[PDB]
Order: structure tokens, then C-alpha cells, then sequence
RNA sequence: GCUUGACUGCGAGCGUGACGGCGCGAGCAGGUGCGAAAGCAGGUCAUAGUGAUCCGGUGGUUCUGAAUGGAAGGGCCAUC
RNA sequence: GUAACGGGGCUAAACCAUGCACCGAAGCUGCGGCAGCGACGCUUAUGCGUUGUUGGGUAGGGGAGCGUUCUGUAAGCCUG
RNA sequence: UAGCGGCGAGCGAACGGGGAGCAGCCCAGAGCCUGAAUCAGUGUGUGUGUUAGUGGAAGCGUCUGGAAAGGCGCGCGAUACAGGGUGACAGCCCCGUACACAAAAAUGCACAUGCUGUGAGCUCGAUGAGUAGGGCGGGACACGUGGUAUCCUGUCUGAAUAUGGGGGGACCAUCCUCCAAGGCUAAAUACUCCUGACUGACCGAUAGUGAACCAGUACCGUGAGGGAAAGGCGAAAAGAACCCCGGCGAGGGGAGUGAAAAAGAACCUGAAACCGUGUACGUACAAGCAGUGGGAGCACGCUUAGGCGUGUGACUGCGUACCUUUUGUAUAAUGGGUCAGCGACUUAUAUUCUGUAGCAAGGUUAACCGAAUAGGGGAGCCGAAGGGAAACCGAGUCUUAACU
């Protein structure tokens, strides 16, 4: 038997132009041009989802050294401090703390203090 | 006896493959009407290489393997054959889809009166067999789509299954164990 | 019942078909790899062809004959010898019973396989052993 | 089409029990006087086939 | 000085080459030479001194012999 | 076109030696999940509870699937 | 397989067997009785077929719908429920199909017959000469001159006549068979330019013939020759009367037919590339495979009213396309302007291996017959026993005078 080969060749480029919608130009529109920019995108997105975890982690720690020097001691001394008062709170909880209430951060900047001398 | 379902398999699959005729075939770039011109010169141009129009990656050309009439036909051995239709009868004896009388006929060559001997059986899609045939039975059949009418040697695993209840002549059910034996 | 059918498991091979995507190993080359002249449309070569090299059916000598008489000769076993049609044993019969053939001229009645009956055997070259057999179930040696 | 037979192979060699190939030595027709009674009478048996040259004699047949 | 072991048929086993092959070999049967004997000798102290197959030459032959007996030819052994 | 630290810039932010911290990868650990290979008992790899382990990959080898056209099931099913 | 062969690549029989079909005769000659079977020509009759044909069954109501064959309820026919068409899917609306019939006229064939020819049967004898062979040279026999039978002969030769001749794979003898140098022969075998009926796991307008359509046309070429593209309104033209703008146009807006005009003759469906129009958001101190991750703002859509969702993406970290060939590419090495369609490991017979099914020291048929996948048919192939080059032997065999 003969098969011809449309319908399931327009299925195949629709979906690869659906998921290539708000593309630059030939991007957007050409099959030849699309199916590369949305496979570069997946590669972008399979380095991307590692590369939020240090880039969130940089944020979090460039923050928590922030409020410790206004509380006057470095990030290092600060994080031995907690290591050595037996502390697990992390990064993202210390940021978020440092931002909003800053009094808990101090107390916590105060046990680290005690802690260390 | 007990049921050999990939055996009775292969055979339905190669009866079914001996009811298909070879009938087709096309053209290859031998036997597309043309020239053997080379459509323009090996160099000079900026276009394609260029042999012949006949390739089928032309427009208009041959397939690139062209079909030829081809037997379909298999090979089935002899007791494979017949252990399909021994396990093929048991299994339709076990579905309690086989009822055998002794005498099944009408003497005269009218659906109207085979149709309401069906009634009165209450047989639907059924299968007949005979002992010998019978010119009114058959011609009262024939126009009988979900009924054959066949003689005892003439049978087919296929239409052995395909058929809601199977019915047998006793004389057919005599003629059929000494066939298989 | 005709729908309700599926072969033995593993009996129907799928099959091998090349050049067809990524995904299924052949893709680009299909198996064939990168290039030579295996790579290529019919590119083979013939039988036992080892480079310009003098391969092992000719650089040997060739030797020996056919003898246009093993040919019409032919060996008999045990069992077979009890399929005569009787118990007589003859160039015919056994030519006769079809373990021999037309065009063979001489037999021999090589030990193979238990024999059971009493046989008459008639102008053939029989062997140590089963001549012995031959006698133990009480047959007789006659050309 | 039938498969057409390696002649020369069908000459040179014949068929054993398990499926292995026999063959004759060379170094027989000519020079032998200046070789050694020990080589000749090594060499004047016949021998089975190696190991890696079955393929090119089942292919040869 | 004496001599033909630069004899034949075999080979447990080993080595070295992808393969064809090449090489080492105690020991068995026969039958020789040397020594009184135990023993030694299957060429040179060793490692190079070489040529596959096909085709055809010569000698021998418990092989075959296209109806049969022979022969021509073919094979096997030795060799060119 | 500086152009011989990547740069700004540095008398330490350079160099030798010592200590304690910290950052730092898809490595390691924590959680949740998939599959293969074992190893286990009810039971027969139909599975279930763990537990060990593995899972970059071209040519290339093997195993398992999806989707399209046509034939039987199909004078059945869906459909103005 | 045996053989042929730079014994390389390749070519590849015969014997013998199993089947469809089977059929035998005349002259080189005179007598004897003489149409006594044959065929050839010419007609007649019968049968049967071709070239036109004839009849050919039985359904209504309701509902959706532009339209009923569809749905539901109740019937009828069938040696016809093969197929095609009729406003969608029909056994019962139409043509047909099963069945039953038909020829004034020319024919095909098969019988029997009548008319003309030839020749039946018996005796006696006649038995195909520059022919069979042979030398030279070539070709065919599977056989390349090989130790090479056998046929044919271009050149040169050149026997015997039943006590004779030919072949039996160089050749000789024995033996076996045959009677050449003249001719005829049905069938079973091979092919389809054309006609009818039927089948298709063949295609469905870039496929299938080159051609579904005014194709071997338009067009190129002096010529031989090459050689395309282009199918579809709707069920029925009811193909758009009439009014308006515009140039008595092209085109358009209304009316109107129609179930539908975004089916209006470029006409079913109407994708993508490409080109416009409208809305929302962003962009005019900011540089680079244009994404990805984070994320402010803006505009809509939801509500359990916390915000989950979409469109946009100010700013920021990271970040040099794909294929191929490569030791290696962002590479300034190749290929691609883009879309859409087509396009590349198939087929037949052999061999081997795996998986699976059957049977099992057995397995299995092929060609053929056949109410034709059944069943016969077991001619043949493979396997159970090998060894040796071979005669030959046999659970042994080969080497060797001989093996433990
Ligand atoms: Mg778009
Ligand atoms: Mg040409
Ligand atoms: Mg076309
Ligand atoms: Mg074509
Ligand atoms: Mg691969
Ligand atoms: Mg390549
Ligand atoms: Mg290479
Ligand atoms: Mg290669
Ligand atoms: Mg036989
Ligand atoms: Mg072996
Ligand atoms: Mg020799
Ligand atoms: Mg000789
Ligand atoms: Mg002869
Ligand atoms: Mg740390
Ligand atoms: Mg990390
Ligand atoms: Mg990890
Ligand atoms: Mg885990
Ligand atoms: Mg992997
Ligand atoms: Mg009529
Ligand atoms: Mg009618
Ligand atoms: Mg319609
Ligand atoms: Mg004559
Ligand atoms: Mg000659
Ligand atoms: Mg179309
Ligand atoms: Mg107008
Ligand atoms: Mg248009
Ligand atoms: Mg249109
Ligand atoms: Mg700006
Ligand atoms: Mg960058
Ligand atoms: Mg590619
Ligand atoms: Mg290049
Ligand atoms: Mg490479
Ligand atoms: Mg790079
Ligand atoms: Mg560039
Ligand atoms: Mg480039
Ligand atoms: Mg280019
Ligand atoms: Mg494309
Ligand atoms: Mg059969």
C-alpha cells in the first residue's frame, strides 16, 4: 500500500511551532529555524534549572553578609557562629528574615556572638 | 483436545494470505517511458547533478523499489493443518457452539421456508455441513448471507470460527472423524 | 473468536527497519557506518577474498578423486532391514521400500540400531557385528 | 538462483563430523630435496581447518 | 682411524606467527655405523643461504578404469 | 588602540611561612519519583514490602513501543 | 552433482526417475484385387458458441431534515441481499444480477452425411555417395585442443553395400543396440496489437501509462528525436431578473435563487510560507545565535475572593545555530532563501543462525490430478556412521611391514 504523509507532517510542525510562539521572526515561523531555537532552549533549560540553585544561593548569602555587617560581623564568623551555637537554618529562611524582621536577625547575629568568643 | 491457539493462529493467517491474489506492480526507471538523455551538462551550471528523469527523486519518475506480482501464498504442513481443525472443533464443542442432528434438509428451494426452519431452530449466524449435498439446500442458501452451505470436504478454519454456532450433518460428523483420524 | 487471537509471544519478530530516525539507533548509516566500501550501494566483496592476498582455497593444493562407485554404493542400518515386505533382504525391496534408490548396485549391512526378527538376506557384503546380530536373531549370510 | 559453489574450495576441502573442514598441506609438489625428510614426513599428512578461516570456507561454500 | 644416522615410519608434548606455515623435541618399532662398555649419531655450534598454488616432466604403485577385459587419463608416494 | 594582572584598582588586594573560618560544580549528602540487574519470602518475575547496586556516550550490537495506509473482526459500532 | 576453467572470476550437464499430452505414416515399384480407413475441396442436417435481444418478484406509516435510503413500529420476496444510479447509508424507486427463453443473415467449432480427388490389403523385391569418414581452420555439444568422444563445414580428398555400415567419451578386441545421408505429423509449450464478463490487503491528480481534461497536443529542435502542465459550483443552473457607483467597462454594495454565497463560475474543504488591518504591552544612552532563568510594571479572564491563568518582557546572571567530514569547528570548511508535496536497505529463489509451532528416528513434499488452500501424489531432499584420495572397511577407519 502507498501512505502519504500530511496530516502527520503538519501535526509534528504544528507542535514544534507551538512551542515555538513569541519567537523573533523565522523563529516563530520556520520549521528549519524553530525546531533549532526550541532544542537550544531546551539545552538553556536543562543548565538553567541547576543554575537557579546558585544564583539563589549567591542572592541569599550576598543578603545574610548584608544584615550581618549591619550587625557587625562578616558572613564567615557569622555562619562558624551558628555551626559552633548548632544552628540549621538556612539561606533562603535567614534572607527572608533579614529582609522582613530584622530584630530576629539580630538575636540570632547576638547568639552567634556568644557562640563565637 | 486442548486448545494450541498460536497454531491455529499461523494456519487462519496463512489461509488467509493464500485468499490474497498478487495483482500489482509499477514502474521503475527502466520502464518510465523517456529518454536516457542527461537533462543538462555534468558541469558549467550552478544547478543539481543531473543523470536521468526517470529517478524517482525526480518529479515524475519511477519508486524507488518497484512492487512485482508476488505470491502470498504459505506453506502448511499437513498435520499442523489438522491439528488446527481437531483443536478448532474441540474448542468450539467447550464454546458449546456445535449441535449435530441426523437429518438437516428442505424439498423444496425456498428461503421463506429455510428462514423459518432457522426460526424454529432459533439460529441466527450459523454454519451448515452435509453429508452429501443437496441442490434445494443450497440454492436456498446462497442468497443467505450470514449462512453457508457446504459439503464436508470443502471445509475452512476460518469459517469455522467466524460463524456464531456450527450445525453437522451426522453422516458429515462420520465423514469428518474418519477424515482426521 | 476470529478477533480474540495472538501468536506465541516472541515468535513474530519485528524487524529491522533502517535509515528511519535518531531514535531508533539507525539513523544516519544504518549499521553500515562511515565510509568504505562496505558503505556503499552493493559494495561487497566476493567470497573468501582477502586482499590482493592468496587465500586459503588457493594457496592450498587440491587433491583427491570422486570414485563414480561410492556414488551407487549406499549403507543399510538395522531397524530399516525390518521394512522389506516380508523378510527377504535383496537389492530389490530395499530399492523397493525406498531407503536406497534406483541407480545402486551394492549394499552393505552396516550395525545400527537394535534388530528384532528373523531375515533372509540375499547378495550383499555384511558387516563383523551385525552379521552376528543378524545370526542372534536367527537370519543367514547368503550371496 | 542457487548458490553457485567455490570450486576450488569443493577441491581442496571436504566436510568432518563436527563440522570441521579438512585441507592438504602445501610444500609438496616441488622443491624437496633441499628441504628436510622431518618437514616432508610433518607435512605429507592432511590437517584440519584453523580457527579464524571457517567463515571464509563456509562463505566459499 | 673406522664409517654412512645428511636412515625410514611416528610423536607425548612445547614455542612462535591472524593464517598459510616455521622451529625445538625426550621417547617407540624396524634397521645401520662407532666404542670394550655406560652410551652417541634423524647433518654441519646456532641464528640467513629462499618460492605458495596452478600447469606440465620422470620413476614406483594392495587405487580408479564411462557396457566388459585392457589401455589413455586421473589419484597417491617420491621428486623436477 | 593602553594591550606583558581580564579590568577597575592595590604598598597590600604582592611575596615567604603558620592557623582558623567562608565561598565555590550537574562531585557528596537530604527529600520525592522512574527503570534495569541481582538477592530475598507470600507467591511464581502477575505482582507486593524492603535492601544493595547501576543509569555521559559517537560509530555500532541488543530489547521494547507509538503513529499513518490497506485486509479480516465489520450487513457489527459511531455519524446530518 | 560430475565435469570445464589465466583450474582464477564465472559457466554448468547427461544418465535415471516423477507428471500434462500421447498417434503414427509415405516415396526411391512393378504386379493382384481395386474408392475399402485416411485427409483436401463442396454442400446438407443436428448440436453448441459468437454478432442485436425478451420477461424477470416483493413497503408502508411516523420523526429529524433543504432533501430519506437513516431512527422507530409493523410487513413481504428471495435459485436475485453481485454491482451501479436516484437531493445522505435502499433486497422491495430505476437499470440489472439468479433463473427462464430467442435468429430471417453471415460466421467459429464438433459430429454424421452426399458429391470429386488421392491413396487401402497381399506377394516379390528395392533401402537415399562426392554422403559416411580423414588432413588443415573455426563454431556448437556445460567440455576453452586438453589424453577429448559426437555434430556442422570453408579448402584438399575420399570407402563398404546384410558376409555391410554407425554408436556405446582417446583407442583395440568381445558383446549390446541402431539402420544415417528424403519427406509429412494433431495435442500438451511460449506471446496479447484487439473484444466481453469478473477479481484485486494496486494507485487516487507531484500517485497511477506521458496523457482521468481535444496528448504524443502546445512548445524546443533543420531532422532523428525530446516532451509537459491543467481534474471537482451545486442534488437540480434555479449561473444571479431588478436598483445604485464606475468609462454602455473591470470590479463592487443591496435585492434574489438556494439548506449554504465567507459554495458566484480563479467556484467543496481552503493548512503553511508571504503580505496587510485592528487591539494590548514593550522600544528612540543604548551593543553581539535573539534564548533560558529570575523578575518590576501594564491589560484582560477567574474566584473558596488569599492569588492561581494568559498576553507583553523594563532590568539582570549565563550563553558563539543545525547537518556533514573530521584529531578537532562559532568557525571565515560544505549544504540549505522559505513553505508544502515526493524521495532513498525493498523483491524473488537458495544457505546459515536465532525465536516459535508441529511431528519425532523420523520430518517433509515439489511438478501434476483435483466439487482446486481439502485429499491423493513420498519421484526426491535432509538426518540417524563415519574414516580414507580411492577401491574398501565399519563403531571404527587412515598412515605404517606393524602399533599399547
Ligand atoms: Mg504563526
Ligand atoms: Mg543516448
Ligand atoms: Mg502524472
Ligand atoms: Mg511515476
Ligand atoms: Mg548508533
Ligand atoms: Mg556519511
Ligand atoms: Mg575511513
Ligand atoms: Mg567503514
Ligand atoms: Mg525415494
Ligand atoms: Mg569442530
Ligand atoms: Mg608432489
Ligand atoms: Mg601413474
Ligand atoms: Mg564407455
Ligand atoms: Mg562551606
Ligand atoms: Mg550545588
Ligand atoms: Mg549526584
Ligand atoms: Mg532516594
Ligand atoms: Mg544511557
Ligand atoms: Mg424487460
Ligand atoms: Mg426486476
Ligand atoms: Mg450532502
Ligand atoms: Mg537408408
Ligand atoms: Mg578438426
Ligand atoms: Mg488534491
Ligand atoms: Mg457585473
Ligand atoms: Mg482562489
Ligand atoms: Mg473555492
Ligand atoms: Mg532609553
Ligand atoms: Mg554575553
Ligand atoms: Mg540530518
Ligand atoms: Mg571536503
Ligand atoms: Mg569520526
Ligand atoms: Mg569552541
Ligand atoms: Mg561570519
Ligand atoms: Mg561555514
Ligand atoms: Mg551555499
Ligand atoms: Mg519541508
Ligand atoms: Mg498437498
Amino acid at each position: 500500500a502507498r501512505v502519504k504523509r500530511g496530516v502527520i507532517a503538519r501535526a509534528r510542525h504544528k507542535k514544534i511551532l507551538k512551542q515555538a510562539k513569541g519567537y523573533y521572526g523565522a523563529r516563530s515561523r520556520v520549521y528549519r529555524v524553530a525546531f533549532q531555537a526550541v532544542i537550544k532552549a531546551g539545552q538553556y533549560a536543562y543548565r538553567d534549572r541547576r543554575q537557579r540553585k546558585r544564583q539563589f544561593r549567591q542572592l541569599w548569602i550576598a543578603r545574610i553578609n548584608a544584615a550581618a555587617r549591619q550587625n557587625g560581623i562578616s558572613y564567615s564568623k557569622f555562619i562558624n557562629g551558628l555551626k559552633k551555637a548548632s544552628v540549621e537554618i538556612d539561606r533562603k529562611i535567614l534572607a527572608d528574615i533579614a529582609v522582613f524582621d530584622k530584630v530576629a536577625f539580630t538575636a540570632l547575629v547576638e547568639k552567634a556572638k556568644a557562640a563565637l568568643a | 483436545r486442548d486448545f494450541n491457539e498460536a497454531l491455529v493462529h499461523q494456519v487462519v493467517v496463512a489461509y488467509a494470505a493464500g485468499a490474497r491474489q498478487g495483482t500489482r506492480a509499477q514502474k521503475t526507471r527502466a520502464e518510465v517511458t523517456g529518454s536516457g538523455k542527461k537533462p543538462w551538462r555534468q558541469k558549467g551550471t550552478g544547478r543539481a547533478r543531473s543523470g536521468s528523469i526517470k529517478s524517482p527523486i525526480w518529479r515524475s519518475g519511477g519508486v524507488t523499489f518497484a512492487a512485482r506480482p508476488q505470491d502470498h501464498s504459505q506453506k502448511v504442513n499437513k498435520k499442523m493443518y489438522r491439528g488446527a481443525l481437531k483443536s478448532i472443533l474441540s474448542e468450539l464443542v467447550r464454546q458449546d457452539r456445535l449441535i449435530v442432528v441426523e437429518k438437516f434438509s428442505v424439498e423444496a428451494p425456498k428461503t421463506k421456508l429455510l428462514a423459518q426452519k432457522l426460526k424454529d431452530m432459533a439460529l441466527e449466524d450459523v454454519l451448515i455441513i452435509t453429508g452429501e449435498l443437496d441442490e434445494n439446500l443450497f440454492l436456498a442458501a446462497r442468497n443467505l448471507h450470514k449462512v453457508d452451505v457446504r459439503d464436508a470436504t470443502g471445509i475452512d478454519p476460518v469459517s469455522l470460527i467466524a460463524f456464531d454456532k456450527v450445525v453437522m450433518t451426522a453422516d458429515a460428523v462420520k465423514q469428518v472423524e474418519e477424515m482426521l483420524a | 473468536r476470529l478477533n480474540t487471537l495472538s501468536p506465541a509471544e516472541g515468535s513474530k519478530k519485528a524487524g529491522k527497519r533502517l535509515g528511519r530516525g535518531i531514535g531508533s539507533g539507525l539513523g544516519k548509516t544504518g549499521g553500515r557506518g562511515h565510509k568504505g566500501q562496505k558503505s556503499r550501494s552493493g559494495g561487497g566483496v566476493r567470497r573468501g577474498f582477502e586482499g590482493g592476498q592468496m587465500p586459503l582455497y588457493r594457496r592450498l593444493p587440491k587433491f583427491g578423486f570422486t570414485s563414480r562407485k561410492a556414488a551407487i554404493t549406499a549403507e543399510i542400518r538395522l531397524s530399516d532391514l525390518a521394512k522389506v515386505e516380508g523378510g527377504v533382504v535383496d537389492l530389490n525391496t530395499l530399492k523397493a521400500a525406498n531407503i536406497i534408490g534406483i541407480q545402486i548396485e551394492f549394499a552393505k549391512v552396516i550395525l545400527a540400531g537394535e534388530v528384532t526378527t528373523p531375515v533372509t538376506v540375499r547378495g550383499l557384503r555384511v558387516t563383523k557385528g551385525a552379521r552376528a546380530a543378524i545370526e542372534a536373531a536367527g537370519g543367514k549370510i547368503e550371496e | 538462483p542457487k548458490i553457485k559453489t567455490v570450486r576450488g574450495a569443493a577441491k581442496r576441502f571436504k566436510k568432518t563430523g563436527k563440522g570441521g573442514f579438512k585441507h592438504k598441506h602445501a610444500n609438496l609438489r616441488h622443491i624437496l630435496t633441499k628441504k628436510a625428510t622431518k618437514r616432508k614426513r610433518h607435512l605429507r599428512p592432511k590437517a584440519m581447518v584453523s580457527k579464524g578461516d571457517l567463515g571464509l570456507v563456509i562463505a566459499c561454500l
